[PDB]
């Protein structure tokens, strides 16, 4: 279906061969083109927002309107700001399949679901390190 | 088979002045409010009516 | 993370050095495990109660 993130990329989901290795030359061809894709397709993202504050920007009379006009832009800045967030984190996993370094988890050696990089291809470590450093972080927070 | 309550009318998340106001659910707040707001200030006429 | 290999009744049930899983857990309980061999050392780290 035309809203995930293989959707974005004319890839169909992978098929690991019976006695295939993990990360082969086709694998990490697969998920370079991916994160590819995904990066040009927010900056281009970014170029159409852009475009759209600078058009719309305007000098209002009303005060009661010109927070109508700039309520909406708060909310789109704040998806920017995230998705500019998440452009480092893209660059990084290029640079860790650039690297061949990519598909193990960062805290054990394990290596991470071809499935879960399939799901979230800038994953970092595996499902239960993840979950640990979230409550980790979520207490640490809050 | 979980809900232990529900909500006695639809009228009760706005007050008086604003539940005055005929379809607020097409009305954007900010002009609700400034509604409501000036809407408190009107003057009795010589006729109600 | 075991700094020892956790064993019981001759069976190890986590290699040294390997991360504690919520699947190690369940292992462990299933297969009633109520005690195991420490290192002298490993308590010295640790802070007397009384
Ligand atoms: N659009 C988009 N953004 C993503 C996505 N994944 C991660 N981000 C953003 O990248 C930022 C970095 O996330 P991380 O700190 O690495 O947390 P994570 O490991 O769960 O990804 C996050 O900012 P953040 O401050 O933690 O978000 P928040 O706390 O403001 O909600 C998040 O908003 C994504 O899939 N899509
Ligand atoms: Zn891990």
């Amino acid at each position: 279906s035309s809203l995930s993130i293989l959707a974005i990329a004319g890839v169909e989901p992978y098929q690991e061969k019976p006695g295939e290795e993990y990360m082969n030359e086709a694998q990490l061809a697969h998920f370079r083109r991916i994160l590819e894709a995904w990066r040009n397709q927010l900056r281009d993202e970014v170029d159409r927002t852009v475009t759209h504050m600078q058009d719309e920007a305007a000098n209002f009379p009303d005060p009661v309107d010109r927070a109508a006009q700039e309520e909406e832009f708060s909310l789109e800045l704040r998806n920017r700001d995230r998705e500019r967030k998440l452009i480092k984190k893209i660059e990084k996993t290029l640079k860790k399949v650039e690297d061949e370094d990519f598909g193990y988890c960062e805290s054990c050696g394990v290596e991470i679901g071809i499935r879960r990089l399939e799901a979230r291809p800038t994953a970092d470590l595996c499902i239960d390190c993840k979950t640990l450093a979230e409550i980790r972080e979520k207490q640490m927070a809050g | 088979d979980q809900v232990d309550y529900m909500d006695v009318s639809t009228q009760q998340v706005v007050s008086v002045g604003a539940s005055l106001i005929p379809f607020l659910e097409h009305d954007d707040a900010n002009r609700a409010l400034m509604g409501a707001n000036m809407q408190r200030q009107a003057v009795p006429t010589l006729r109600a009516d | 993370t075991a700094s020892f290999d956790i064993e019981a009744n001759g069976k190890v049930y986590v290699e040294k050095g390997r991360r504690i899983t919520a699947r190690h857990i369940r292992q462990l309980e299933k297969d009633d495990v109520k005690l195991i061999e420490v290192p002298v050392e490993y308590i010295a780290g640790k802070v007397v109660a009384k």
